[PDB]
C-alpha cells in the first residue's frame, strides 16, 4: 500500500499474509475458521503456502499470530491462467487445522450478491496489505490501511491498454500517490456498513502503484458470493 | 417505509413486507435486536468487527 497509514493491532482482524520462497507476497481474507479466500494468480502454482492470521508486524513476534498451512487451493472454475492470469481471479486456501477465532482472528463478513454490490456502491472501501509503500519499494513491516474511492469505468479503460471486464472494479485517486501495489493482492478490498466490515473487492493488479493516471484493479466480490459460501460451509 | 428509502432504517439487509413494511435482518453471528432494525452479536467473535481497543 502506497500512501496509506499504520494499522494498528487488530483493526483489520480479518486480514491474512501468505508467506513462500518471499515473505508478504500476497494478502488473504479470513472467510472462517478453516478458509481463507485470496486472489488465483497469487496461488496459481502448488507451491507450500503459509498462511498467517493475527499478524501485524511480518518482521517481530506479537502473540497473536496463528500459523497454519494450506491442505487445498480452489481457484475459481472459471479461472484460466494460460488465457488470462487477471480474469476471475479469486481462489480458496483450506487450511490445515481451524483458526482460534478472537479479537486479532475475525472473520470479514460476506453478504448476498445483491447486498454485496449495493456495498460496492456506496463508493469507498478500506484496502489493507504488506505490499510495496513504494512504486519499486520495500515492502511495508506493520500493516497499511487506505481508503480508496471507486473509479467510473469509463475513467478506468481509458487509464490502462489491458482489458478490464464487467467482474472488475477500479479504485484510487485521480492525483495518484495513494494506492494498493504488489504484495497486496489477493487482500481484502472492505466496505463498512453501520460498524460492521463487508467483503466488497479482491485486491487484484495494476501497473505504476500510486502514479498519476493509474488505478488499482480489483475482483468484484459480487460475482462469486455464492460459489464462496457453497466451497466454504463447515 | 420501504428498502430503497434509507435500507428500511435496517442496519444490515432490507426486505419489502406486506402491509408497506419492511422485514429487517443481519449477517451470520449476528441476532435481530428487538427494536426490529438493529443487528447484535449473537456469537463470541462475530465478522466484520473490529473489538481490540483502538485508544
Ligand atoms: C494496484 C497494484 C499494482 C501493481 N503493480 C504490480 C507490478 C507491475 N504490474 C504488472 O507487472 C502487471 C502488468 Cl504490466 C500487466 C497486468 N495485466 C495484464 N493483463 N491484465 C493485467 C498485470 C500486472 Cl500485475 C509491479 C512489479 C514490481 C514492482 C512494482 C509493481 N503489481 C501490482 C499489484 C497491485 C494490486
Ligand atoms: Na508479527
Amino acid at each position: 500500500v502506497v500512501g496509506g497509514e499504520d494499522a494498528k493491532p487488530g483493526q483489520f482482524p480479518w486480514q491474512v499474509v501468505l508467506n513462500g520462497k518471499v515473505d508478504a507476497f500476497c494478502g488473504g481474507s479470513i472467510v472462517n475458521e478453516k478458509w481463507i479466500v485470496t486472489a488465483a494468480h497469487c496461488v496459481e502454482t502448488g507451491v507450500k503456502i503459509t498462511v498467517v492470521a493475527g499478524e501485524h508486524n511480518i518482521e517481530e513476534t506479537e502473540h497473536t499470530e496463528q500459523k497454519r498451512n494450506v491442505i487445498r487451493i480452489i481457484p475459481h472454475h472459471n479461472y484460466n491462467a494460460a488465457i488470462n492470469k487477471y480474469n476471475h481471479d479469486i481462489a480458496l486456501l483450506e487450511l490445515d487445522e481451524p483458526l482460534v477465532l478472537n479479537s486479532y482472528v475475525t472473520p470479514i463478513c460476506i453478504a448476498d450478491k445483491e447486498y454485496t454490490n449495493i456495498f460496492l456502491k456506496f463508493g469507498s472501501g478500506y484496502v489493507s496489505g504488506w505490499g510495496r509503500v513504494f512504486h519499486k519499494g520495500a515492502s511495508a513491516l506493520v500493516l497499511q490501511y487506505l481508503r480508496v474511492p471507486l473509479v467510473d469505468r469509463a475513467t478506468c479503460l481509458r487509464s490502462t491498454k489491458f482489458t478490464i471486464y464487467n467482474n472488475m472494479f477500479c479504485a484510487g485517486f485521480h492525483e495518484g500517490g495513494r494506492d494498493s501495489c504488489q504484495g497486496d493482492s489477493g487482500g481484502p478490498h472492505v466496505t463498512e456498513v453501520e460498524g460492521t466490515s463487508f467483503l466488497t473487492g479482491i485486491i487484484s493488479w495494476g501497473e505504476e502503484c500510486a502514479m498519476k493516471g493509474k488505478y488499482g484493479i480489483y475482483t468484484k466480490v459480487s460475482r462469486y458470493v455464492n460459489w464462496i459460501k457453497e466451497k466454504t460451509k463447515l | 417505509v420501504t428498502c430503497n428509502i434509507k435500507n428500511g432504517r435496517c442496519e444490515q439487509f432490507c426486505k419489502n413486507s406486506a402491509d408497506n413494511k419492511v422485514v429487517c435482518s443481519c449477517t451470520e453471528g449476528y441476532r435481530l435486536a428487538e427494536n426490529q432494525k438493529s443487528c447484535e452479536p449473537a456469537v463470541p467473535f462475530p465478522c466484520g468487527r473490529v473489538s481490540v481497543s483502538q485508544t
